[PDB]
């Protein structure tokens, strides 16, 4: 399932939406800027491509060494991702949760004291 | 190779192995284990295998243009000679003379030890001792940007060796 | 007036799309011609009518159409670096003979490298054959790069110039068909000169086996030796490799053919300091009566730009006198104090042999 | 002596048609410049230069048109529109992303007089 029953049942909206957006493949990095409406863009298929942006996107918002979306067939800016990176890495740098609060402390009170200050104060 | 009648499974230049149905015409000699053959640009249709073969690119023999050493310098002893003499000429061509003693003559040759040089000298040597096409090939010239291409160039190396 | 519609009628000719060049192998029949492309696949294609007998070849780059894949004409190639290889340019004849030493080897690549081409003739009828390479390390002193560089554009116009940071390329780099492209284009120069600089980075030992990064260093090597070992221009060519250290050659390029000659510098002699001098003096001047032999002499061992450093570190030091010249008391000074703290930063002259 | 102002208004008029020529430049085309005559087999001469593509694949398309061959010695980053591979423009300048700039600073909140 009941709990999945209307979550495969959404597909008619998906596909709807799926339409646009469909061409954003793939991530693409730009490199420099002659003039203000074409840009040179690399992309993950080692093919570079010239283009303008859309209407809809400002030129302003587009810094050198941004990936943004793509129309696979104009080949124009589409939306700008803010990830550029990284492949894997992530997961055993990120860390979440808490644990072992301060009253765990040993009884040693300068140490922990300036050592407190430095970050929590 | 071969899966069953009617159709058979063949690799693409790019790699991807295409399972196709043969052409009625012929469906048994040309076939063999492993073949290039040619396939239609949509449907990749089996048709025609080639004589074999087209063989490869690159090339092979430019070493005939002569002179390089001479085999006289070991002439005097005999004793090495003989030894050489039974081990390069008759491993060449000879037929009645192995299944007779029965010895099965390995093809492995492997040189090691330099420096110094040695090597080229006795295989432009051996040009002027036989005649036959000589393949030569740096251990690096057949990387290329796809894997797909490798298996088939040291196959196509190989597969002219016992043609 | 009409030029402008002209460039609007090569619009029309624009419209046409480009074809897909391709590398032939061989030919099964008339009928059946097998070309790969570039990318990599082979196709088998018919031709069409319009080409000719030059179109064949053994296995020579071809275009190929956009739908029958036939060919329609052969483009020999195409190159973009190629330009950059082309400005090098280095003086002398003089600016060579000037650097004041050593003076024998002015007088070795001048007959190597520059006299096979104007007197070709010499070598052959003695029989004796010019050197296929040479090797030029250092730094005891200066001059590793200045002896063959000098040489290089002294032999024609000819000349290419090899970056190491070519070689690395990139993530399964191509550049072992670049090696043999920059090969390529070094043979369209007559008489070709191959230089490469500081090989101790791409040089890499097998010694102790690492990184597979040592392997794709080896196959550089191997697109190196390949296209000059031929079956080609070889002993026309004149290959050249340099080196901090000569330990990271392997035995295979520490042995000759590959580098040949091995040469160092030495230091100059008194009363030769007066002529590496003359050469030195050019744009600075200072005043009339003077005697430069307190100058170079305080500075003993030195690079020809760290002489040439003190120069202008001398004359830069009459700004702050607010004269054009200065006396040579004040010379020795600015003289002596930079020169011994360069001295102190001298280590790791020693080199291996 | 006023038919030049007649033919201004074909050749603006055609420039319009360059215009929907001109959007997009559609991909980059690394440009090699060549010059060379083809015998036939009447006389067809022309000035062709090899072009090629980041995709990998490499082109053969006749000189543009628009921008002539007095610019320049042969580059790369030049747009060109989808398959129809013409070039409208020579586009600068070199590449790539941080290869580029390494870093953007301005000027520092501090001055010498701070030793």
């Amino acid at each position: 399932a009941p709990p999945a029953l209307w979550d495969l049942a959404a597909d008619k909206q998906t596909l709807q939406s799926e339409q646009p957006l469909q061409v954003a493949r793939c991530t693409k990095i730009i490199n420099a800027d002659s003039e203000d409406p074409k840009y040179i863009i690399n992309v993950k298929q080692f093919a570079k491509f010239v283009v303008d942006l859309s209407d809809q996107v400002a030129p302003t918002d587009i810094e050198e060494g941004m990936r943004v979306g793509v129309d696979r067939n104009k080949y124009q800016i589409h939306i700008p991702l803010p990830p550029k990176i990284d492949p894997t890495v992530t997961m055993m740098q990120v860390e979440e949760k808490p644990d072992v609060t301060y009253s765990d402390v040993g009884g040693c009170k300068e140490q922990i004291e300036k050592l407190r200050e430095v970050v929590e104060t | 190779e071969a899966v069953d009648q009617n159709t058979a499974i063949v690799g693409s230049t790019t790699g991807s192995n295409y399972y196709v149905r043969i052409l009625s015409t012929i469906d048994r000699e040309l076939l063999k284990p492993n073949a290039s053959v040619a396939l239609h640009k949509h449907s990749n249709a089996l048709v025609d295998v080639l004589p074999p073969e087209a063989d490869s690119s690159i090339m092979m023999l430019t070493s005939d243009q002569k002179p390089d050493v001479m085999y006289a310098d070991i002439g005097g002893m005999d004793i090495q000679k003989q030894e050489v003499r039974e081990a390069v000429e008759l491993p060449l061509t000879h037929f009645e003379l192995y299944k007779q003693i029965g010895i099965d003559p390995p093809r492995g040759v492997l040189m090691y030890g330099p420096p110094g040089c040695g090597k080229t000298m006795l295989a432009k040597a051996v040009a002027h001792h036989t005649t036959a096409a000589f393949i030569r090939v740096v251990g690096s010239e057949f990387v290329q940007k796809y894997l797909g291409e490798g298996p088939r160039m040291v196959r196509d190396v190989f597969r002219l060796a016992k043609e | 007036t009409k030029q402008y519609e002209k460039s609007e009628n090569d619009l029309k000719a624009l419209q046409s799309v480009g074809q897909i060049v391709g590398e032939v192998l061989k030919q099964l029949t008339e009928e059946k011609f097998i070309v790969k492309a570039t990318n990599g696949p082979r196709y088998v294609v018919g031709c069409r009518r319009q080409l000719d007998k030059s179109k064949l070849k053994p296995g020579t780059r071809v275009a190929l159409d956009m739908t029958t894949l036939t060919i329609m004409r052969y483009l020999p190639r195409e190159v973009d670096p190629l330009v950059y290889n082309m400005s090098h340019e280095d003086p002398g004849n003089v600016s060579y003979s000037e650097i004041g030493g050593l003076s024998e080897q002015i007088r070795e690549l001048r007959e190597v490298i520059e006299l096979p081409l104007t007197n070709p003739e010499l070598f052959q009828r003695v029989g004796i054959i010019p050197p296929k390479g040479c090797l030029l390390y250092g730094p005891p002193g200066t001059g590793k790069t200045l002896l063959a560089r000098a040489v290089a554009s002294q032999l024609d116009c000819n000349f290419l110039k090899v970056v190491s940071s070519s070689i690395v390329d990139k993530y399964i780099g191509e550049s072992a068909r670049l090696i043999r492209e920059m090969f390529n284009y070094a043979r369209d120069h007559q008489p070709c000169i191959i230089f490469m600089d500081e090989i101790d980075a791409i040089g890499g030992r097998r010694f102790s086996e690492g990184t597979s990064a040592d392997r794709e260093i080896q196959r550089t090597l191997m697109e190196l030796l390949n296209q000059m070992d031929g079956f080609d221009t070889l002993h026309r060519v004149k290959m050249i490799m340099a080196t901090n250290r000569p330990d990271t050659l392997d035995p295979a390029l520490l042995r000759p053919g590959r580098l040949d000659r091995k040469i160092h510098i030495d230091l100059p002699n008194e009363q030769a300091r007066l002529d590496i001098l003359k050469i030195h003096a050019g744009p600075i001047t200072k005043h009339g009566e003077i005697d430069y032999e307190a100058i170079v002499k305080l500075s003993d061992g030195f690079n020809g730009a760290d002489l040439r450093n003190v120069c202008t570190e001398a004359g830069m030091f009459a700004i702050r006198a607010d004269h054009d010249f200065v006396v040579q008391e004040d010379f020795m000074k600015a003289v002596r104090k930079v020169a011994d703290s360069k001295k102190l930063e001298s280590k790791l002259d020693y080199k291996p042999v | 002596t006023h038919e030049l102002q007649a033919m201004k208004d074909k050749i603006k008029e055609n420039s319009e048609k360059i215009k929907v020529n001109k959007t997009l430049p559609y991909l980059v085309s690394n440009v090699i410049e060549l010059l060379d005559v083809d015998p036939n087999d009447s006389q067809r001469k022309g000035k062709c230069a090899v072009i090629k593509t980041s995709t990998r694949q490499t082109y053969f398309l006749p000189v543009i048109g628009l921008v002539d061959a007095e610019k320049l010695k042969p580059g790369d980053l030049v747009g060109v529109n989808k398959d129809s591979y013409l070039i409208l423009e020579t586009l600068p300048t070199e590449y790539d992303s941080r290869v580029k700039a390494m870093e953007v600073d301005e000027r520092p909140t501090e001055q010498y007089s701070d030793i």
